[PDB]
């Protein structure tokens, strides 16, 4: 039941500015210290900012002081992070977290990704991966979707709007030429495809794009 | 500044066995009050970090007894008395006894399980791509263990490295395996001047190559 949902992430130019928000529910938000914590591309965690329950007192990691402002809306239960003079250093997945005084960061949101770069927003080209030169070993079939040439991270990939998750591998994006490329694979029973619809759902929030791609068998 | 060093960087351990992860700070974490504000977090793959321990040894809500934290001064240890597959991920220590609050760099816990051979599949470039002037061939190598793998591409019998991009997942919780994709990208022009395309792998479980191939003219 405790929920923290961040938004506002995406691409920003070096030296530019952005505002993250974090909507909280199912606890009394206005009586908790709240924090922002980021995770760098090298997977290190860095504390960013903390704000007192009333908003009166704020604390910042040195490297953001004078650049970031943490604030809150205790009526609507929203935590904010205004970010200016952004730098490559600031590229990270940003989490809001409830901070229970000295008893920890107790609850964390899902994170919103911020990429600071002069490259351009590019929506993905999505291509089906239908198996070739195969038909062997076990009774499963593996399918996929190639998600090619997009910027910035992230994308979200589901299969049949989430129903097929248990057979799913989505690979990490590899960066080639200020563009990312990934693939996602789904393995289902040989009985269910091609007799049934398998569809990958790709969302790229930075370009406000969603793509649905039904995987249909190759033929001559 | 106050720095925190974790060791080991990666921790391979078998199910039901014991693991211990250590965190060492560059100065005493004893705050001026006499308290020590050391916490541990677990980030499971694809999730947000989760609090396990606060104030050295107190377990957060829903954290089982088989996790335990101890230490004092500059040396702290998180212990998992009996490792389950769900304990997989990266463990981070964190201090807020001294300014500024800092995390350790993380310890990856790897589950040591039985050997698992890759399921290899090869995917010819969709004809939808080719109008773009490029062609991407994808090869999946799924659900194998250990992570060590040798993947090559051949084109009409000759090896090809130029244009190959590889990516690999983290260990998967459900079965404790790794997966890998390998993608060979050519211009359409070069793609059309070759006929046979081949992804092959060797692994602990298969020293003779696992070979998946297709012909550009087949449909």
């Amino acid at each position: 039941e405790v929920m923290l949902v961040e938004s506002g992430g995406g691409l920003v130019k070096p030296g530019g500015s952005l505002k993250l928000s974090c909507a909280a529910s199912e606890f009394t938000f206005s009586t908790y210290i709240m924090s922002w914590v980021r995770q760098t591309p090298e997977k290190r965690l860095e504390w960013v900012a903390t704000i007192s329950s009333s908003g009166t007192y704020t604390y910042y990691r040195d490297s953001v002081k004078g650049r970031f402002t943490v604030s809150r809306d205790n009526a609507n239960n929203i935590l904010y992070l205004q970010m200016s003079s952004l730098r490559s250093e600031d590229t990270a997945l940003y989490y809001c977290a409830r901070r229970d005084y000295y008893d920890g960061f107790t609850y964390w949101g899902q994170g919103t990704l911020v990429t600071v770069s002069a490259a351009k927003t590019t929506p993905p080209s999505v291509y089906p991966l239908a198996p070739g030169s195969a038909a062997q070993t076990n009774s499963m079939v593996t399918l996929g979707c190639l998600v090619k040439g997009y910027f910035p991270e992230p994308v979200t990939v589901t299969w049949n709007s989430g129903s097929l998750s248990s057979g799913v591998h989505t690979f990490p994006a590899v960066l080639q030429s200020d563009l990312y490329t990934l693939s996602s694979s789904v393995t289902v029973p040989s009985s269910t495809w091609p007799s049934e619809t398998v569809t990958c759902n790709v969302a790229h929030p930075a370009s406000s794009t969603k793509v649905d791609k039904k995987i249909v068998p190759r033929d001559c | 500044d106050l720095l925190m060093a974790q060791t080991p960087l990666s921790l391979p351990v078998s199910l039901g066995d014991q693991a211990s992860i250590s965190c060492r700070s560059s100065q005493s974490l004893v705050h001026s009050s006499g308290n020590t504000y050391l916490e541990w977090y677990l980030q499971k793959p694809g999730q947000s970090p989760k609090l396990l321990i606060y104030k050295i040894s107190n377990r957060f809500s829903g954290v089982p007894d088989r996790f335990s934290g101890s230490g004092s001064g500059t040396d702290f240890t998180l212990k998992i008395s009996r490792v389950e597959a769900e304990d997989l991920g990266v463990y981070y220590c964190f201090q807020t006894s001294h300014v500024p609050p800092t995390f350790g760099g993380g310890t990856k816990l790897e589950i040591k399980r039985a050997d698992a051979a890759p399921t290899v599949s090869i995917f010819p470039p969709s004809s939808e791509q080719l109008t773009s002037g490029g062609a991407s061939v994808v090869c999946f190598l799924n659900n194998f263990y250990p992570k060590d793998i040798n993947v090559k591409w051949k084109i009409d019998g000759s090896e090809r490295q130029n244009g190959v991009l590889n990516s690999w997942t983290d260990q998967d919780s459900k079965d404790s395996t790794y997966s890998m994709s390998s993608t060979l990208t050519l211009t359409k022009d070069e793609y059309e001047r070759h006929n046979s395309y081949t992804c092959e792998a060797t692994h602990k479980t298969s020293t003779s190559p696992i070979v998946k191939s297709f012909n550009r003219n087949e449909c």
